[PDB]
């Protein structure tokens, strides 16, 4: 199908204790693959999935002489924006970031991403035509001008459509046995009392790669969203997923549900019943 | 307006320590350090994003160190000059923007065994040939400065009190004057043309004005003859109807 | 200035099995700021080799990270995460659920 | 291994003529060129950036291109004049660092066109001493070379172009001169013909 | 790769 390849940066100042603290994480679909943190003793872009220990020293010196780049980059961001929201120098903020591409199964280019957020607040976005901004509120206007003025976006959108999109390609060749597999959720049921009346019906879907999975639930094979609780889908730790559907029923009534499950790993999608 | 490098020249000892200065343009992002020989592209020496020196060659001698301590301005130190050290020190910087390098003039170094040889420039200057007015109606000044021998000298004429670069042509690079000694002094000509009514006016006054880099006013200086300090050294002519 | 309040999962990485090593893990997410307080118990107890993912971070810009340590399940033992935020007036305190 | 050539390392022309410097690069993961001007003891002038999305860019008679997947760059510059004398540096921004990295240049000479050449040696008398004196070899045209001196007693420069703006009139020279007691400016310059 | 940070000041 088509990937991603995603940046995720983290700066936090802290008045009078030092220097921001920035981190930044790399991920390739689902997973990650790089970090770097301000904090760490190594002062070194690191590897977080084996595919990408394949790559030269050169390769880490330049990944870390960018992220640290971007490291002050945003440093001087928290200075400005303090000043555009004419804020104290004595408080924590935060500014985040968030950038990368998107390719289909032949390799192109679909979309890119370069946005920013302050205080968990949207700041500024690169519209999907990687041409224009959208700025969230005055101060955020300022910087909009002065993107539009040097004409910032071209050299935001070439580095989309061409190095993000030529990085990803690679990657994804070098961790294909990994990237490219499938796994497919292992299912399984609880089931737990409530009250006098009903009981609650839990459909598990564990160890899929990736991420992206359906849970829906039925009864007497119509779905229902009336009495449906859907967890967020999470790490287990190893590189897969782990999610969990569940319905309130009738006490008795248990055989009148089934769960459903989809997940491109599947051949078809399972169907359970307790 | 743009990047300033001081000094512009800097003569020194072998064993010698040096400090230059860079001061970018403002509020310009970056700051870069580069290393350029004879006849060769610069060579990358250390850059810096506000104060955080961020990447620096592999190649970069232990006695060479660089800081922007504020941001704003840099300061490149050389620990123990050797001879190898001797080139152009170049620095530049950029904007947040477009990453478009701006450089300065350069500070260039030569760093001498010792200072025994250093030796300002004589001056003279060389009047109008009668035949070359006769024949052509403009007049050439020719400007020869001799025996210096560091080859750092800076030539410009003055007219009236006023450099001219119109009609001016000096030669690209100082000759050696015994080109088979590795420690030979040096010689540079230059030409100032006007017509030859320009010339036949007495009042107008031609200044040819060689800037000599040498010695700091502080080294040391042991020999008998005059401490080879940096100076100007001048000679000059007066027009006249022949 | 927008702040968000912790969500947890305590769970573990394979399903338990008693006396099989495993591991241990609590999911925090949707929070904001990014700075946290999480701590992994043994029947109350505080353990003290715990470790967490890299900072990271969603859709909505909230955070999450996934603290995690080695454990051996038995059916006697409680396992629980005791999270604390500065958009909480107390900690959340959730208790590890084998047969959930 | 990033190489950056330039192609070719020297270039002497006919004033007027359009010019072609080429500038190649082994790796082709540029974020940007840079082209650059420098006059020989001075520092580096700012000519032309092409960012990797641009293709070309022009100012006045520089015209540069940029094509990324031939690893190739070039600078066009239209209608040569002397004072297009000096060397020109290619140099590039990886995507990978932030530094610019250089080739050797190209060194350029424009030749002037002379338009009435009057090739001939001149004496000149010292303004403060008549016993010293200089030659003066002036008024040649631009595909005469003067030779560098052989003799340890005479001193001959290269050739140099002025240019007396107000009146539009370049002309070539180059200087002599001796210590010695049998100088004689004439066969001072019977070493250097068209 | 990560990309460059020129054009990124607020």
């Amino acid at each position: 199908g088509s990937h991603s390849m995603r940046y995720f940066s983290t700066s936090v100042s802290r008045p009078g204790r030092g220097e921001p603290r920035f981190i930044a994480v790399g991920y390739v679909d689902d997973t990650q693959f790089v970090r770097f943190d301000s904090d760490a003793a190594s002062q070194r872009m690191e590897p977080r999935a084996p595919w990408i220990e394949q790559e030269g020293p050169e390769y880490w010196d330049e990944e870390t002489g960018k992220v640290k780049a971007h490291s002050q980059t945003d440093r001087e961001n928290l200075r400005i924006a303090l000043r555009y929201y004419n804020q104290s120098e004595a408080g924590s903020h935060t500014l985040q970031m968030m950038f990368g591409c998107d390719v289909g199964s032949d390799g192109r280019f679909l979309r890119g991403y370069h946005q920013y957020a302050y205080d968990g607040k949207d700041y500024i976005a690169l519209k999907e035509d990687l041409r224009s901004w959208t700025a969230a509120d005055m101060a955020a206007q300022i910087t909009k001008r002065k993107w539009e003025a040097a004409h910032v976006a071209e050299q935001q959108r070439a580095y989309l459509e061409g190095t993000c999109v030529d990085g990803l390609r690679r990657y994804l060749e070098n961790g294909k046995e990994t990237l490219q597999r499938t796994d497919p959720p292992k299912t399984h049921m609880t089931h737990h009392p409530i009250s006098d009346h009903e009981a609650t019906l839990r459909c598990w879907a564990l160890g899929f790669y990736p991420a992206e999975i359906t849970l829906t639930w039925q009864r007497d094979g119509e779905d229902q969203t009336q009495d449906t609780e859907l967890v967020e889908t999470r790490p287990a730790g190893d590189g897969t997923f782990q999610k969990w559907a569940a319905v309130v029923v009738p006490s008795g009534e248990e055989q009148r549900y089934t769960c459903h499950v989809q997940h491109e790993g599947l051949p078809k999608p399972l169907t359970l019943r307790w | 307006t743009g990047v300033s490098q001081n000094p512009r020249h800097k003569i020194t000892k072998r064993g010698q320590n040096v400090t230059f200065r860079c001061d970018p343009i403002s509020e310009h992002n970056r700051l870069y350090w580069y290393r350029q020989t004879l006849g060769q592209g610069p060579e990358f020496l250390t850059y810096f994003q506000n104060e955080a020196q961020l990447e620096k060659s592999r190649l970069l001698s232990d006695r060479f160190s660089a800081e922007r301590p504020k941001g704003s301005f840099s300061t490149l130190e050389i620990q123990r000059t050797e001879q190898g050290d001797s080139a152009m020190y170049l620095c530049a910087s950029s904007s947040w923007d477009t990453g478009e390098l701006f450089f300065g003039e350069g500070s260039r170094l030569t760093v001498l065994e010792d200072l025994k040889n250093v030796f300002p420039p004589e001056v003279a200057v060389f009047e109008p040939s009668e035949a070359e007015i006769s024949h052509t109606q403009k007049a050439t000044l020719v400007c020869l400065a001799t025996g210096f021998y560091p080859d750092h000298v800076e030539l410009s004429w003055w007219v009236n009190g006023k450099e001219v670069h119109s009609g001016v042509c000096t030669d690209p690079q100082p000759l050696k004057e015994q080109p088979a000694l590795n420690d030979s002094r040096y010689a540079l000509s230059s030409r100032l043309r006007v017509s030859a009514t320009f010339w036949q006016n007495p009042r107008n006054h031609f200044r040819c004005q060689v800037q000599f880099y040498g010695l700091s006013e502080n080294d040391e200086w042991t020999q008998d003859r005059a401490k080879p300090v940096t100076q100007i050294v001048s000679a000059e002519a007066w027009g006249r109807a022949d | 200035m927008i702040q968000r309040t912790p969500k947890i999962q305590v769970y573990s990485r394979h399903p338990a099995e008693n006396g099989k090593s495993n591991f241990l893990n609590c999911y925090v997410s949707g929070f904001h700021p990014s700075d946290i307080e999480v701590d992994l118990l043994k029947n109350g107890e505080r353990i003290e080799k715990v470790e967490h993912s890299d900072l990271s971070f969603s859709k909505d810009w909230s955070f999450y990270l996934l603290y995690y340590t080695e454990f051996t399940p038995t059916e006697k033992d409680e396992y629980a995460c005791r999270v604390n935020h500065v958009t909480l007036s107390q900690p959340k305190i959730v208790k590890w659920d084998r047969d959930m | 291994k990033q190489e950056v050539t330039q192609i070719p390392a020297a270039l002497s022309v006919p004033e007027g003529e359009n010019l072609v410097l080429n500038c190649s690069f082994t790796d082709s993961a540029i974020y940007n060129l840079q082209w650059f001007r420098q006059d020989p003891g001075k520092g580096l002038t700012s000519l032309l950036l092409i960012q990797s999305s641009q293709r070309e860019q022009t100012s006045g008679r520089l015209n540069a291109s940029l094509d990324k997947s031939s690893g190739r760059s070039t600078l066009y510059i239209a209608a040569s004049q002397p004072g297009d004398s000096a060397t020109y540096l290619c140099a590039v921004r990886m995507d990978s660092s932030y530094k610019l990295i250089f080739g050797s240049g190209t060194r350029l000479l424009v030749r002037p066109d002379i338009q009435n050449p009057d090739p001939a040696v001149y004496q000149l008398r010292d303004s403060k001493s008549s016993d010293k004196s200089v030659c003066l070899f002036t008024d040649f045209d631009s595909q005469t070379n003067v030779s560098q001196s052989k003799d340890s007693d005479v001193y001959i420069t290269d050739k140099c172009v002025l240019d007396m703006r107000s009146m539009d009139f370049k002309s070539n020279s180059a200087v002599a001169w001796s210590n010695k007691s049998d100088f004689a400016c004439a066969n001072a310059f019977n070493n250097s013909i068209i | 790769r990560y990309p460059l940070t020129f054009g990124w000041c607020f």
